[PDB]
């Protein structure tokens, strides 16, 4: 089980590119 | 009461611990920041990324809107480099859109002793699957892709209400593991079986 820090790439609606804030 | 109107957003997708974006309260998967000091972020350009610049070490207000609650909600972030981790606030995210995000969830239910699901550490009732790597966007898809991965590890995303947390399981489907099925829990999916609001 992973639990920390987790990227929940896991929408079918998402458009844009993954970016990080 | 979103000024500016539309659906679309951010999808936060990841909120490091201890950042800027964990100690405002942002939750990943289920927040979409919608605006930023009263500009709606409608656009897939770079308005969040250069007001968060402008805004290093200085509390700005961001509307969120949450698939978890169905609710917008403000919250104060403060964008800082010195909180020990990468970037201004500790998150990543897509451009997206929050309409029908609620609705792709599947709710566990009672489980067997011993169960695949039970090995995978499901908890009956308070664990809500949120998707794996692969596209999942009908009722059936989570018992395709169980159906797809017999015999083989399967990475799920779980919410689980009692925690309010999200984490990582890996489940192996097995029709011989000894009951009915390959999963031995069961699984709910539509309005009775969304988080609880
Ligand atoms: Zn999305």
């Amino acid at each position: 089980t992973r639990y920390e820090n987790i990227t929940f790439n896991c929408c079918n609606h998402c458009q844009g590119e993954l970016i990080a804030l | 009461e979103i000024p500016g109107g539309g659906t679309e957003g951010y999808h936060v997708l990841r909120v490091q611990e201890n950042s800027p974006g964990h100690r405002a309260g942002l939750e990943p998967f289920f927040d979409f920041i919608v605006s930023i000091n009263g500009s709606r972020l409608n656009k897939d350009n770079d308005t969040l990324k250069d007001l968060l610049k402008a805004n290093v070490e200085k509390p700005v207000k961001m509307l969120i809107y949450s698939s978890k609650t169905l609710e917008l909600r403000e919250a104060s972030v403060t964008p800082s480099n010195l909180w020990g981790g990468q970037g201004l606030l500790g998150v990543s995210i897509r451009f997206c859109s929050f309409d029908g995000a609620n609705e792709n969830v599947w709710h566990v239910l009672e489980v067997e002793s011993n169960s695949p699901a039970a090995l995978a550490g499901l908890r009956p009732h308070s664990d809500y699957i949120i998707g794996a790597d692969t596209v999942m966007n009908e009722s059936e898809d989570l018992f395709s892709l169980i159906e797809t991965h017999e015999a083989k590890p399967l990475k799920l995303y779980v919410y689980n209400t009692d925690t309010d947390n999200c984490r990582e399981v890996i489940i192996t489907p097995n029709s011989a593991w000894g009951g009915e099925g390959s999963l031995g829990c069961g699984i709910g999916y539509g309005y009775l079986h969304r988080i609880p609001t």
